[PDB]
């Protein structure tokens, strides 16, 4: 979640059907944009971020919302136009004996702005005497490993998230939602639509 | 990117346009009628700025864009590859470049770092291994990859689309913007929505070729498209009292 | 509910070595500061010294020489061993753990053990 | 090396407010925390960063920390509030936690 990863999407067509009509997804809210309505709206760009956190942090993934993970992991804007997705990955990012690979950022002298990725590994300084890159009192690692197990409950089990952030801005639509088509038929009067000419 | 000590280039040549230039306004059929349209157009015998291209460093110039490019090139192989787009031409700001390699054609928007001699070599059938033209790319806007020649292209930046028409005819003539009437086709539109203001020529090295440039302007033309719908003949509706009566 | 729990001898003869265990259960024994309270008769509490998760040790000053403070993570254990033990020695044993809130271990402590009796006495 | 003075002892009747003080050079500086133990009981902190109390403790203790001299204030003593006191610092120069001498709080 600290180095939550980021992939930009443009110029292509997607059909969200398959994705609000999965069953797969323990949370999906979306803000400003009604969830059946994707196929319906083009946006110049989107950006999908995707990370994992435990149940209990998937709450923290939404504007206005403050915690360990919206302030030194992973921050929404207030004004965020876009859904969050997530379902649970303990088959998958859960461990016998502690999946310690994933990380999240427990030390930060502030709070991480709208879509910011912290991933600096400093030793914190929690006092004056600077540390040197020498752990010691007053001296902490700043991320803390969830260590997934399967036996861990549904509020510390993992869960991969994925937010979508759609842009419509000035700049010509690029993605969009492809319309499924008709059959044509021939030789009665019908109304048509060609690409957009009616 | 591969230095060269000595750059030089040879001087700028200057002749007419005759009556190229013209290109479908729309992607809409018409049969054997007449069809006006205010457009971005070469002007009938225009000024054309035209230079060599050898494959000493002579290296191409860059030139502004304004608001729309007609370039031509007369050569045997194909020695010009591509182009590229844009204002600063540097990182500081987002770079179209075009090229044409023997495998395909690759477009590519991005923060590219230009080399000051872009380079793309070939060497004996021939093989092309070597291909220096920027030292960076980063932040990628936009990515897709697909007897004389004369192959002539028309590139307008609108509305955050570059549309690139494109013609290719078989010329005899041995030197000169050859004179006749042929219509350039639509190549393709890109949404890149980035401003351009400069351009240069891109060639190959063999280890010369003749191009011309022109410049767009909004002109009002008419069209006779034939009964198959081809542009037969086209009038410039300011370039002389005759043609305004046309 | 984090708790911690010391064994030992509740008897050493003078100048054997003390060896006092406090086992933690509730919570990892990692991530944490786990400090080594003496409280002698008559007395108050006095600092033998810390351990951290890292291995990083500090003892008072006073029993540096004598002093020494092992982590067990399998065990979630840790352990003080006190060399050549006097009568002075004789006193209630217990382990703490820092306080840490929002990742920073103040100087204060937050969970203590019940505590154990040690007698050095021939 | 560095040392806290606490009274031996302080007796306030039911509903009045004790004050326990903690002397030491430059404590004012240093993070001064404050610890109850109970007779037969291990130390349960009460006052950490010379204000704070952590969770369940009741409001009436309050810390102070000025110059050299912190002070541990209950107001409305009550019969429970009968134990040890412990004022407790760390010197940075040895790293070390320097607990006082201890007050014990009586309540007639
Ligand atoms: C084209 O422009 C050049 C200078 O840029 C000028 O010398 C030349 O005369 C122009 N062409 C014609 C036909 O006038
Ligand atoms: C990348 O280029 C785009 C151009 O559309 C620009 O908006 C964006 O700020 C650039 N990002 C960086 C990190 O330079
Ligand atoms: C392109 O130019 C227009 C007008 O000068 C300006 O509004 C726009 O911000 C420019 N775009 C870039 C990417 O510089
Ligand atoms: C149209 O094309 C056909 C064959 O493609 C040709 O026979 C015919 O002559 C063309 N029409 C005109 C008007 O040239």
């Amino acid at each position: 979640v600290y180095a939550w990863n980021r992939k930009r999407i443009s110029n292509c067509v997607a059909d969200y059907s398959v994705l609000y009509n999965s069953a797969s997804f323990s949370t999906f809210k979306c803000y400003g944009v009604s969830p059946t309505k994707l196929n319906d709206l083009c946006f110049t760009n989107v950006y999908a971020d995707s990370f994992v956190i435990r149940g209990d942090e998937v709450r923290q993934i939404a504007p206005g919302q403050t915690g360990n993970i919206a302030d030194y992991n992973y921050k929404l804007p207030d004004d965020f136009t876009g859904c969050v997705i997530a379902w649970n990955s303990n088959n998958l990012d859960s461990k016998v004996g502690g999946n310690y690979n994933y990380l999240y950022r427990l030390f930060r002298k502030s709070n991480l702005k709208p879509f910011e990725r912290d991933i600096s590994t400093e030793i914190y300084q929690a006092g004056s005497t600077p540390c040197n890159g020498v752990k010691g009192f007053n001296c902490y690692f700043p991320l803390q490993s969830y260590g997934f197990q399967p036996t861990y409950g549904v509020g510390y089990q993992p869960y991969r998230v994925v937010v979508l952030s759609f842009e419509l801005l000035h700049a010509p639509a690029t993605v969009c939602g492809p319309k499924k088509s008709t059959n044509l038929v021939k030789n009665k009067c019908v109304n048509f639509n060609f690409n957009g000419l009616t | 990117c591969v230095n060269f000590t000595t750059r030089t280039q040879l001087p700028p040549a200057y002749t007419n346009s005759f009556t190229r230039g013209v290109y479908y306004p729309d992607k809409v059929f018409r049969s054997s009628v007449l069809h006006s349209t205010q457009d971005l157009f070469l002007p009938f015998f225009s000024n054309v700025t035209w230079f060599h291209a050898i494959h000493k460093r002579f290296a191409n110039p860059v030139l502004p864009f304004n608001d729309g490019v007609y370039f031509a090139s007369t050569e045997k192989s194909n020695i010009i590859r591509g182009w590229i787009f844009g204002t600063t031409l540097d990182s500081k700001t987002q770079s179209l470049l075009i090229v044409n390699n023997a495998t395909n054609v690759v477009i590519k928007v991005c923060e590219f770092q230009f080399c000051n001699d872009p380079f793309l070599g070939v060497y004996y059938s021939w093989m092309e291994s070597e291909f220096r033209v920027y030292s960076s790319a980063n932040n990628c806007t936009f990515e897709y990859v697909s007897f004389k020649n004369l192959r002539e292209f028309v590139f307008k930046n609108i509305d955050g689309y570059f549309k690139i028409y494109s013609k290719h005819t078989p010329i005899n003539l041995v030197r000169g913007l050859p004179q006749g009437f042929s219509a350039l086709e639509p190549l393709v539109d890109l949404p890149i929505g980035i401003n351009i203001t400069r351009f240069q020529t891109l060639h190959i090295s063999y280890l010369a070729a003749a191009y011309y440039v022109g410049y767009l302007q909004p002109r009002t033309f008419l069209l006779k498209y034939n009964e198959n719908g081809t542009i037969t003949d086209a009038v410039d509706c300011a370039l002389d009292p005759l043609s305004e009566t046309k | 509910q984090v708790q911690l729990q010391q064994s030992g001898p509740g008897l050493v003869k003078p100048s054997e070595t003390l060896s006092l265990t406090c086992t933690v259960s509730g919570a990892s024994i990692s991530n944490y500061y786990w400090s080594w309270i003496r409280q002698p008769p008559g007395k108050g509490l006095e600092w033998v010294g810390y351990i951290y998760y890292t291995g990083s040790t500090n003892h008072n000053p006073s029993l540096k020489s004598r002093v020494t403070i092992s982590l067990d993570t399998s065990k979630n254990q840790f352990s003080l061993r006190l060399s050549s033990v006097t009568a002075a020695d004789t006193a209630v044993y217990y382990c703490a753990r820092a306080y840490c809130s929002g990742g920073s271990c103040f100087d204060t402590f937050d969970i203590w053990g019940q505590g154990t009796m040690v007698t050095v006495s021939s | 090396s560095y040392e806290l003075t606490q009274p031996p002892s302080v007796s306030v009747a039911p509903g009045q407010t004790a004050r326990i003080t903690c002397g030491g050079n430059n404590i004012g500086s240093k993070s001064v925390h404050w610890f109850q133990q109970k007779p037969g009981q291990a130390p349960v902190l009460v006052v950490y960063d010379d204000s704070d109390r952590p969770s369940g403790i009741p409001e009436r203790f309050s810390g102070s920390n000025s110059g050299n001299t912190a002070s541990l204030t209950i107001s409305r003593v009550e019969a429970g509030d009968e134990a040890d006191y412990y004022c407790q610092v760390w010197d940075s120069a040895s790293d070390s936690g320097v607990f006082g001498t201890g007050t014990k709080l009586t309540v007639p």
